[PDB]
């Protein structure tokens, strides 16, 4: 019973008046950043209401899962996803900002993306662009 | 031939309530389009605008379609010699689907493509499919032509005789 | 003639026997120097869920050495000495 | 059980000449004019290039190859991804207008082809990192078969109602939180063959 | 049998170490690292234009890091030029080894690879950094005992 | 002085004659008849040993598992059972993905049985990449010829020669 | 095992003019 | 004018220009390059960790995807490693038709840098006009190996199948044709002002630094050096074929460019020498040749280094046996890979339309610089 999935992760506080920005010439021509279908993780500030990515906040970490929507979410499974996601970002501490950091973490929040698929948690989102289900064909136990 | 053959094959015909006429009446329908595609669409949207939802299945990798869309199948996941062989079960697709859709769904249109490769039981069965399953239509592209044809899919099967158009 | 009397200089393993990996005793070994991660990454984790299958065994002037590749990983297998490794019971793993 | 489901939705529109024909017109269009990326990686690129030939043509159709993103609808992934490749295609997948559509040539971008074994940096199918409309199987598959995924591609093309639309556009959600890592400054700094000779450093 | 390599080497007062030959009849000669960078300028006097290619291999796991480098001339008027393979071995806890980039030119790309795929730190190398794995890449790929830490996009394409 | 202009003069009518060149070498294949293969309204005939799709006889395979072997990547996928009154490997189930397959050639030369061919079939693009895993059904259906479609324009790519 | 070869030679350059 | 004032652009994987996935860090000033720095390895594929745990007659396959121009270069260092390791002797028939394979895929590797070079250099056309021939180059070997590329033809110790009826003759009329049209793109081509002012004094090469740098093939022998590993290795049957090296005095593009046609026109000679004198008898080793479980090669345990001259250099391998099907160390030498490092010191203080120039003078495919 109970409430359950009680860290409730709690974002940075929202900026306002956050307009687009380039990585500037020394910190340019990486990636600082882990992109996948399924997963994007930029260092930089991100909002989600006028589509403005600051780049040369290199001190923030977004998170954006499923872009092109192949699942269906509810809040609950995003407050998953986002706990988990702190989690990882904690365990990583002292880790560089390298792509490779990045790398990891995506890839562990994607195994556990499966997890909650395979597990019922998520269901694959229907009315989507294409029909590929690129972690599985939908199979009986 | 000539005259009619090089005058318009426009895409403006009004072909299309007869269209949706034959694919009510006759439940499965094999259709013939023009080689490079695209020509079907207008007469798959009008379908999809009467609340059809759209089951793509390729015949070439179908696999005896009966237990591929009836029946639970087994299919086999490819191991690259990292693996021992397992043997999954897959659900059938049209009635996985037929169960899954919306409640305001007209129903559910199987569109069959490269259906030329299916011999002559397998279309048999996917010409009689929507006697089994009452909310289920059968489209298959059983060649290409110069201009969109159709035809009652059991008469291209066998199961009526090939009256002359 | 032989290496030393029989034809294989025999070892500890049989080719096919699963086995799981140390913890302590590969982070402390020489071998993890190739991978490079620092202690708190989570990238070799599925070393130590007991996937590893032996595909060949051979004495190397460094010692006796197991050919493992761990089933599930589409990956290269890697060379890993035979102290480090138990021999288990089951395969615990399902796709 | 990998389930799946279906959102709610309200009724489509429903019309009669302006709208319907406007859609036809529209899915028409796009069918004769997709312009490739020119999105080339590896060796299936090649193949490709003979579709860009002589004796097989890609004006048939259209599909011009345009370099910049930002005029190409297609990209048609020719060639294996590594990992150090994937952040970019998926760049110059997100770069691309919508709507753009995406065809996977070649065993490699399907699920990894040779390389799905032993490959320490290959992507098992890009897939994983873009939606993929038509899969085309084969190892420098014949230009014909390109030519007949792209006839699949627009069989899929010209079904296209306007629900499609809202089908495209992400949902883009967000969390932004704090990492404390380290900040490094990047190693590749176009500094190369610059005052070579005095670094010898003996 | 000495080489014609060995026995000038001997004739000179240079430290080698004659591992044979392969299965053409081209002398392997094995050098110390701490001798390397001199040897390499010797190598070049005697007459050896060609760097035709460096390689880096593993002798065991766990075990010495081994890199490779075959020579031979390029001349007017010499029927069979002469070939040579010298391998400089290192410990795999720290290796380094002297780099010949700056005697050959040809080893600026590829003792990186050896660096990239095996860990081999060239020391007079001025732009030693990974080239082929991502730049960032943490471990070494070519090393018996590398293990793939579990990317989600190098798995199964399920 | 004179000379420098001279000789601007004739390293200019040089670069003419050259453009001109050009033109005339690009403008007469202008008289030439295309090589375009008109796809798909026309198809190529291919050769006599192109690597395809595989065809699987289902009554010859003994479930030996060398065609598994000699793969690149052990692709095939041999799901097989002892039928223990004969003590013979009865075979179960058979299956190739070929969204994997590169089509070497590799099982259809070391095949035993034989059972194993390369057939012409080629364009086997799917909207669905799980469509691509062909079971023993598929793989055993017979591939469709291009001379026995009778809508398109065969051609040949070069003359018989069986004279 | 064995042991570097050429160490010096113990003769190397045994008389006229030196290399 | 060290910094704020020198654009550093990532001329990167995705450009019409880099051949495959090359990137290129330029820094100009007003269109001029400063200098470049090349990154590599976006088509890093490990190659040579998957050489290892694979047996040769799986790895075959694998070959061709190096070089995928001139496969058969690849296949033929591949098979001939290990059966210079086994002492497998060749028949003569299988050497004349591995002589004549890979002097087709030298012509059809010229001709497929021929059309991005003058791509890059601005004319579209000469990349349809080598594609038609190109095609017959295809068609030929379709005939012979079963595919157009990837053709998984050359087999240790000979080859996988004799050559097909009728395609001697096939093949001389495709040399016949090909002569013509070679003489068509040189009286398209070769004087062209505009082509010549864009090449005749581009990327100056030195024979010593040339020797110096590692460069092979057409590259080394554009500046002075007439070093060809077909006539100093002896390989194949090469010293029965009258034949020339085609070197070149000059260093720039335009001598790499007259290098590369003239080693079309020779390798057709080739082609129309080992035809007419093609021998009988067996192709593949009787001796090797032998339900049952089948071992494959098991390689002797010893070091090897076997060459070949590639259409763009000299392509090696190191091979390490360890007594096992399985081979213990498989190094690629390419050579794509080491003539692209003097490019940095080409492109110095030359400009930004010059770059495409250079990088189109070398015959660089990223299948084959990286593994
Ligand atoms: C239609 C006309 C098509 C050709 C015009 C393109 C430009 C052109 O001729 O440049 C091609 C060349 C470029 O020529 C270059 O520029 C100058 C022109 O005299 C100097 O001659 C330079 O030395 C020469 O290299 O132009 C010419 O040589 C004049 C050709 C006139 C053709 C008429
Ligand atoms: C810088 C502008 C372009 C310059 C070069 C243009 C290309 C020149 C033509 C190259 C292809 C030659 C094709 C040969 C065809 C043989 C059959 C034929 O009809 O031949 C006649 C050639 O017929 C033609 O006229 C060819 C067509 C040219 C016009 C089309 C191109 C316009 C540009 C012979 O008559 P003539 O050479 O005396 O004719 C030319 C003369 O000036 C007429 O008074
Ligand atoms: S199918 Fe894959 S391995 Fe084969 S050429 Fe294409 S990209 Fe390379
Ligand atoms: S080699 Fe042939 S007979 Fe043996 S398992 Fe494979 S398909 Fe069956
Ligand atoms: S054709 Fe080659 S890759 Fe395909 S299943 Fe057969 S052996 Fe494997």
């Amino acid at each position: 019973e109970m409430k359950e999935v009680l860290k409730r992760a709690t974002p940075i506080e929202a900026q306002v008046n956050v307009k687009s920005r380039n990585l500037e010439r020394e910190y340019g021509g990486q990636w600082l950043s882990s992109v996948t279908r399924h997963v994007r993780i930029y260092a930089a500030y991100i909002d989600p209401v006028t589509c403005a990515m600051d780049q040369t906040q290199m001190d923030k970490l977004t998170l954006m899962i499923d872009p092109t929507d192949e699942f269906l979410w509810n809040d609950e499974t995003l407050n998953k996803v986002y706990v988990y996601f702190e989690e990882l970002v904690d365990h990583y501490e002292g880790a560089p900002l390298t792509e490779y950091t990045l790398r990891l973490i995506g890839s562990d929040i994607e195994h556990y993306i499966r997890k909650m698929l395979y597990e019922g948690e998520i269901k694959y989102n229907m009315n989507s662009r294409v029909l590929n289900f690129s972690m599985g064909k939908p199979r009986m136990k | 031939i000539g005259i009619r053959d090089f005058i318009g094959g426009d895409l403006v015909k009004f072909d299309l309530g007869t269209w949706l006429s034959d694919v009510e009446e006759h439940k499965a329908i094999a259709m013939y389009s023009p080689h490079e595609g695209g020509y079907e669409g207008r007469y798959l949207n009008r379908l999809r605008y009467q609340g059809y939802h759209f089951l793509d299945v390729s015949a070439r990798g179908l696999g005896d379609p009966e237990t591929t869309l009836t029946k639970v199948h087994p299919v086999c996941p490819p191991h690259v010699g990292k693996q021992p062989i397992a043997r999954w079960w897959f659900p059938p697709e049209v009635d996985y689907r037929l169960e899954a859709l919306p409640s305001d769904a007209k129903g559910l249109v199987v569109w069959v493509i490269e259906a030329k490769v299916l011999s002559k039981a397998e279309l048999q069965f996917l010409a009689m499919l929507p006697s089994l399953r009452p909310k289920v239509r059968v489209i298959a592209e059983c060649g290409n032509w110069r201009k969109v044809m159709w035809k009652p899919l059991k008469e291209i099967a066998g199961l009526v005789p090939l009256q002359e158009a | 003639p032989p290496p030393k009397k029989p034809p294989k200089p025999v070892y500890s393993m049989k080719k096919g026997q699963i086995v799981r990996v140390e913890r302590e005793k590969y982070l402390d070994s020489v071998n993890y120097l190739s991978v490079g991660h620092p202690k708190y990454y989570k990238g070799l984790d599925y070393i130590y869920e007991d996937r590893g299958e032996v595909l060949d065994l051979r004495f190397f002037e460094t010692g006796e050495y197991a050919l493992v590749s761990w089933v599930g990983i589409p990956t290269s297998p890697a060379w890993l000495p035979t102290d480090m490794l138990i021999k288990s019971d089951k395969l615990n793993y399902e796709r | 059980m990998n389930s799946i489901e279906f959102p709610l939705l309200d009724q489509i529109a429903q019309n009669s000449v302006i709208s319907t024909t406007s859609n036809d017109l529209s899915n028409w269009s796009r069918l004769s004019s997709l312009w490739p990326l020119l999105y080339g990686t590896s060796c299936c690129f090649i193949e490709f290039a003979s579709l860009i030939g002589s004796r097989f043509d890609f004006d048939r159709y259209g599909l011009v190859p345009r370099a910049s993103p930002r005029q190409a609808d297609l990209i048609l992934t020719a060639g294996t991804v590594t990992m150090k490749m994937a952040p970019s295609l998926l760049r110059l997948y997100e770069q691309m207008p919508e709507p753009k559509y995406v065809i996977a040539m070649g065993a490699c971008t399907i699920t990894g082809g040779m390389f799905s074994t032993d490959s320490y940096s290959t992507v098992r199918g890009v897939d994983k990192l873009i939606p993929v409309d038509v899969y085309l199987p084969g190892c420098p598959p014949k230009p014909e078969a390109v030519i007949d995924a792209i006839t699949k591609l627009r069989k899929k093309i010209s079904r296209e109602i306007y629900e499609d639309r809202i089908k495209s556009q992400p949902k883009n959600r967000c969390f932004t939180i704090n990492h404390k890592f380290r900040v490094g400054r990047s190693i590749h700094t176009g500094n190369y063959d610059q005052a070579l000779l005095y670094k010898y450093k003996s | 049998m000495q080489g014609r390599l060995s026995a000038w080497l001997v004739k000179h007062g240079l430290v080698h170490r004659s591992l044979g030959f392969d299965y053409q009849g081209i002398e392997t000669l094995q050098i110390k690292p701490e001798d390397w960078h001199s040897i390499a300028v010797i190598l070049y006097v005697y007459g050896y234009n060609y760097l035709r290619s460096q390689c880096a291999y593993d002798v065991a796991p766990g075990g010495l890091l081994a890199s490779v480098y075959h020579l031979t001339r390029i001349e007017y008027g010499v029927d069979q030029p002469e070939e040579v393979c010298i391998k400089v071995f290192a410990p795999r806890r720290n290796p380094r080894i002297p780099s010949v980039f700056w005697v050959w030119k040809s080893a600026d790309f590829q003792e990186r690879e050896s660096y990239d795929m095996f860990g081999i730190s060239y020391d007079n190398h001025p732009r030693l950094k990974r080239i082929l794995m991502p730049e960032s890449w943490i471990g070494w790929p070519l090393r018996k005992d590398y293990i793939v830490p579990n990317f989600y996009e190098i798995q199964d394409a399920y | 002085m004179v000379t420098g202009f001279i000789n601007y003069g004739q390293q200019t009518i040089r670069a003419a004659r050259y453009i001109g060149q050009s033109f005339m070498i690009t403008l007469s294949h202008a008289n030439r008849l295309p090589v375009t293969i008109q796809y798909p309204y026309e198809k190529l005939i291919t050769s006599e040993r192109f690597r395809g799709r595989i065809h699987f006889e289902f009554d010859k395979c003994i479930a030996c598992e060398v065609c598994v072997r000699a793969c690149p990547i052990d692709l095939p996928v041999v799901d097989w059972k002892l039928e223990t009154d004969i003590r013979k490997k009865r075979l179960l189930n058979y299956s190739i993905d070929f969204g994997i397959c590169i089509f070497c050639g590799n099982c259809v030369e070391y095949c035993p049985t034989n059972c194993l061919s390369m057939t012409e079939e080629y364009e086997l693009s799917t909207y669905d990449r799980h469509e691509l895993n062909y079971n023993q059904i598929a793989l055993g259906r017979l591939p469709i010829s291009i001379t026995d479609d009778y809508t398109i324009r065969t051609i040949l790519n070069s003359p018989q020669t069986k004279e | 095992s064995w042991e570097g070869e050429g160490e010096n030679s113990p003769m190397e350059m045994p008389k006229g003019p030196p290399s | 004018t060290t910094r704020k004032d020198l654009m550093i652009v990532n001329m990167g994987p995705h450009h019409p220009s880099m051949h495959g996935v090359l990137r290129l860090i330029v820094t100009l000033d007003g269109e001029d390059v400063i200098d470049c720095e090349p990154i590599v390895g976006y088509l890093h594929r490990g190659m040579e960790k998957i050489a290892e745990n694979r047996t040769i007659i799986q790895y075959l396959p694998y070959v061709t995807r190096w070089d995928y121009l001139a496969t058969m270069f690849t296949e033929a260092i591949t098979v001939n490693g290990p059966e210079q390791l086994g002492n497998i002797q060749v028949p003569k028939r299988a050497s004349y038709i591995r002589v004549i394979m890979l002097e087709l895929s030298r012509i059809a590797s010229h001709l497929l840098w021929l059309g991005p070079f003058m791509a890059d250099i601005g004319a579209q056309t000469p990349f349809f006009y080598i594609l038609r021939e190109r095609e017959l180059i295809y068609d030929l070997f379709e005939a012979a190996t079963g595919m157009r590329m990837m053709h998984n033809y050359f087999r240790i110790g000979g080859v996988a199948a004799d050559l097909p009826y009728g395609w001697i003759d096939k093949c001389l009329d495709f040399c016949d044709y090909f002569l013509i049209g070679l003489t068509e793109y040189q009286k398209l081509i070769t004087r062209n002002p505009i082509f010549l002012e864009r090449v005749e004094n581009v990327g100056i090469i030195g024979g010593e630094e040339a020797i110096n740098w590692g460069l092979s093939g057409p590259m080394l022998r554009a500046s002075g050096i007439q070093w060809d590993l077909r006539k100093v290795d002896h390989y194949e049957c090469y010293d029965e074929f009258d034949w020339e090296v085609q070197w070149q005095k000059e260093g720039d593009s335009l001598a790499r460019y007259l290098i590369r046609i003239g080693e079309m026109a020779e390798s057709v000679k080739i082609i129309q020498q080992a035809l007419e004198g093609i021998p009988g008898g067996p192709y593949e080793n009787l001796e090797i040749r032998r339900k049952k479980p089948s071992p494959a090669f098991e390689l002797s345990k010893q070091e090897l280094y076997v060459r070949v001259e590639a259409p763009k250099g000299e392509l090696g391998i190191f091979l390490i046996g360890d007594q096992s099907v399985f081979p213990w160390r498989w190094k690629i030498r390419p050579p794509g890979f080491i003539n692209l490092q003097i490019l940095p010191q080409l492109v110095k203080k030359m400009k930004l339309a010059d770059i495409m120039t250079i990088l189109g003078s070398i015959d660089i495919i990223m299948g084959e610089v990286d593994r």
